[PDB]
């Protein structure tokens, strides 16, 4: 899910 | 409410989603519209190039030197006759009549009309200009 | 989480100043009653949690709790006992691996079979055993941890499964990390991109593409919640669909903007044309009138007054026209200035360049990695439904390897490895689980139990024809949820070298794909291990396709990409290589759950709901529930995570204990 995204804004 | 740098109209969304090819259709309609407006520029700016060519030199060959004649009070018979002819040509345009004579203010011309109305039949002269 | 007691509530994912639904169920007398008693309850709860969290390596008993409570909170001994018992039962205290003050009684109540020895299974097993139930885990693999899998050869250590702790703020793995020796190391967020050729993306361009990605996402959310664009042709709208639509509308605006700009240039050119025509006609009338004056002036004096008037009248008329033309020549000047200014400031030629769409595809690949699925499968409305429950603090990696956690949890548990469950039978009187030895499939086993906890991955539950048969068959409401829900794929390529040829200060670095179709293919490289190991992700549509391609070719394509970025002389041949193939793994059938288009958080709750069999003899009282479900696909608020799996296990242990030991 969203949590795993790299370079989080 | 949409993010800055994003444009999302309900109407626009419906038009893009209406069909599977509607989006690619709507985008080519604008591409054709853009080509049609860009060729209309080339045409009207080459038309404008031709007119700018026909005006080359301006009106400097036909420009007349400026007359700086001092405004006078006494009406010469010359000035009276110029005025009567100026009335016949220019009607009631007091500025034009003053310009023709060249030593009478718009005030003096306006006065002249009432002073000499009887003696130069200005009523008849104006009727002649109208017809 | 500024106070000590309030900090415990936050760390336990509880509101410090309010009673939860679960608390209302077990303390209806309190929540339905005076405010003062609720505040007393909330403090006793918050304090008990604080005590457990401050030292989670030893059992917090009821006595030890009552000791360290000041009056008037320690006044009511039963209330303190109810609070402690509730917290222990639901696994908010005395979960994981802790020294027990009082040894467990050898006399065990009830028998439970747990299918799968993953974190959900192990978490449940420990809880149940510590509640005094007889527990046996059946595990198909030759090892524990399931989708938590750590590679080990010599000093080389690399997770092919779960890798990242997504913050310690409210994370139950925070407690586990104090209980188990995990080498938790922060991930440095800096991640340089490198295009198809091997050239780092220009800083300014990189920032521009990333900002456009985040705007495109926010736009889909606006599209979803504000414009209610969630159904299209009687089908749920994908996130991919919404992104396509949002991009097309941005491309439309770019064109619409150009049109309006050129349309105001032609409107100015047609003003200039109409003026130039008026100036050309006026030049001819000035030219003609000048000749007439010249002819009249050429007549020498002496002349009568009519001849004098002609000279004067023509002079007047020519000066009047020479004024008009000079006013129009001014008007011409300002329209020519305006026209040069519009030509100087044109709007954007294009929304996104070929390179920009390529770098944007990397950000889409990143999103496809995170959800472990093509964006065309994600539900636009609910893909991010768990956002409000995300933890706080830096994401960390396990340097010693994540397997250290399940292996630790497995201590003192009856685990049958190489035992593949084939059939689950559940009736009013109890359950039979029919398994086989994975080595010799003819060696058949029957396990008889009061209850079955199913932690089979959603991938396995989805498998058609079924790997596991349920008798009687699972209800339509369960099978529909399984069918509806998304089970994703995400693969890892482990590259072990003899020397470090990359920037040790940079943990993450991306590679931009040539095309959209290949955006997921080795799009990201991980460097978070002590040894010289690089871990390459295979995300999106690429995951499924790359599983039908040999390890040599995949290691090949990896070295090629690394050579491009570091040069042929810098990149040696790898000593050891591993390639995960999670969709083909018959004990996973994929990586982890995603909220598929047509699904919601509600299906995760349906997956968590236990099955109650029909009565044996008819006209017999409503039986008790027999078949329970845990795992990452059963926890709505923390799906597709290790902490989600763990919490799901703790939940089912409490639900089973409540049922078979009484609340
Ligand atoms: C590549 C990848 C990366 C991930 N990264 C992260 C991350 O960074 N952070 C994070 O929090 N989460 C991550 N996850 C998710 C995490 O691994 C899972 O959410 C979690 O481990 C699931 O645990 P579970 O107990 O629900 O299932 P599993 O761990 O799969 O346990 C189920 C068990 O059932 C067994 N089994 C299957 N079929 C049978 C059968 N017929 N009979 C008996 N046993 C059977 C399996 O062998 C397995 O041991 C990642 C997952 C993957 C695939």
């Amino acid at each position: 899910p969203r949590s795993f995204l790299v370079r989080r804004k | 409410k949409p993010p800055k740098g994003m444009f999302l109209s309900q109407e626009d969304v419906e038009a893009v989603s209406a069909n599977a090819t509607a989006a690619t259709t709507v985008l080519r309609q604008l591409d054709m519209e853009l080509v049609s407006v860009k060729r209309q520029i080339q045409n009207i700016k080459q038309t404008n190039s031709a007119l700018k060519e026909k005006l080359d030199g301006g009106i400097e060959p036909y420009r007349l030197p400026e007359v700086i004649q001092k405004c006078n009070a006494r009406w010469t018979t010359e000035e009276q006759l110029l005025a009567v002819q100026a009335i016949r040509k220019y009607g009631r345009d007091f500025q034009a009549i003053s310009d023709v004579i060249g030593n009478k203010s718009v005030v003096q011309v306006k006065n002249f009309f009432v002073n000499y109305r009887r003696r130069f039949n200005i009523d008849e002269v104006l009727q002649e200009w109208e017809a | 989480h500024m106070s000590g007691v309030e900090g415990a509530a936050f760390q336990s994912r509880l509101p410090h100043d309010r009673m939860t639904s679960q608390e209302a169920a077990c303390f209806p007398d309190i929540i339905s009653g005076p405010q003062q008693t609720q505040k007393v309850f909330l403090f006793i709860r918050n304090r008990t949690l604080q005590l457990w969290l401050d030292n989670p390596k030893i059992q917090l008993t009821f006595e030890a709790t009552l000791q360290q409570l000041e009056a008037p909170y320690n006044s009511d001994t039963v209330l303190v006992h109810r609070v402690h018992s509730y917290l222990e039962r639901h696994g908010l205290i005395n979960f994981g691996i802790y020294k027990r003050i009082k040894p467990l009684p050898t006399k065990k109540t009830g028998k439970v079979i747990i299918i799968g020895s993953g974190v959900s299974g192990l978490a449940a097993a420990r809880q149940l055993q510590s509640f005094g139930m007889d527990v046996t885990l059946l595990e198909a693999r030759d090892r524990v941890g399931g989708r938590v899998a750590t590679f080990r050869k010599g000093n080389y250590v690399a997770d092919l499964g779960a890798m990242v702790v997504t913050g310690l703020g409210g994370n139950p793995m925070a407690v586990v990390s104090k209980q188990v020796n995990m080498e938790l190391a922060k991930i440095k967020q800096k991640c340089p991109l490198y295009e198809a050729n091997g050239q780092a993306v220009p800083k300014e361009k990189d920032e521009m593409v990333e900002q456009e990605f985040n705007r495109l996402l926010e736009a889909t959310s606006y599209l979803s919640h504000q414009l209610d664009f969630n159904v299209l042709n009687n089908k749920p709208v994908s996130l991919g669909q919404a992104l396509e639509v949002v991009i097309q509308l941005q491309e439309k605006h770019v064109k619409d903007e150009q049109i309006e700009h050129w349309k105001k240039i032609v409107k100015t050119q047609e003003e200039l044309k109409e003026l130039l025509n008026k100036m050309v006609n006026l030049k001819e009338k000035i030219k003609e009138l000048h000749q007439q004056y010249k002819e009249a002036s050429e007549v020498k004096p002496p002349r009568d007054i009519t001849a004098e008037f002609l000279v004067k009248s023509k002079h007047r008329d020519l000066t009047a026209l020479c004024k008009e033309y000079d006013e129009l020549a001014e008007t011409q000047g300002k329209l020519e200035e305006k026209l040069q200014e519009l030509e100087a400031n044109p709007p954007s030629d294009v929304y996104l360049s070929s390179r920009d769409r390529q770098i944007l595809d990397w950000h889409f690949a990143n999103l496809e990695f995170a959800n472990a699925t093509p964006l065309s499968t994600l539900s636009l409305k609910h893909w991010d439904q768990d956002d409000d429950f995300e933890f706080t603090g830096s994401h960390l990696t396990v340097r010693n390897g994540y397997s250290c956690v399940p292996v630790a949890l497995a201590e003192g548990l009856d685990i049958k490895l190489n035992t593949a469950v084939r059939q689950v039978r559940y009736t009013a009187s109890g359950c039979e689980v029919i398994a086989v030895n994975t080595r010799s499939t003819s060696q058949t086993f029957i396990y008889k139990c009061d209850a079955v906890l199913c932690t089979l991955p959603l991938g396995v539950l989805k498998q058609q024809p079924p790997a596991v048969q349920f008798v009687p068959p699972l209800p339509e409401w369960k099978t529909s949820a399984v069918q509806r829900m998304g089970f994703g794929n995400l693969n890892k390529v482990v590259l072990c070298f003899d020397r470090v040829f990359w920037d040790p200060s940079v943990n993450l670095f991306g590679h931009v794909g040539s095309t959209t179709a290949s955006r997921g293919e080795l799009f990201l490289f991980w460097n978070l291990y002590k040894a010289p190991i690089l871990l390459a992700l295979v995300a999106g549509e690429a995951a499924g396709i790359m599983e039908n391609i040999s390890d040599d070719v995949i290691v090949g394509r990896c070295l090629a990409i690394l050579k491009g970025i570091f040069g042929s002389s810098a990149v040696p041949q790898p000593k050891e290589t591993v390639v995960s193939r999670w969709r083909a793994d018959p004990w996973a059938r994929g990586s982890y759950s995603y909220v598929a288009a047509g699904s919601s958080g509600n299906d995760y709750d349906l997956m968590a709901q236990p099955i109650t069999p029909g009565p044996s003899i008819p006209g017999a009282p409503q039986p008790i529930p027999r078949l329970f479900f845990a795992g990452e696909h059963t926890i709505r608020n923390y799906p597709a995570t290790v902490h989600g799996a763990l919490l799901s296990g703790l939940r089912e242990a409490g639900r089973i204990a409540d049922q078979f030991l009484g609340a």
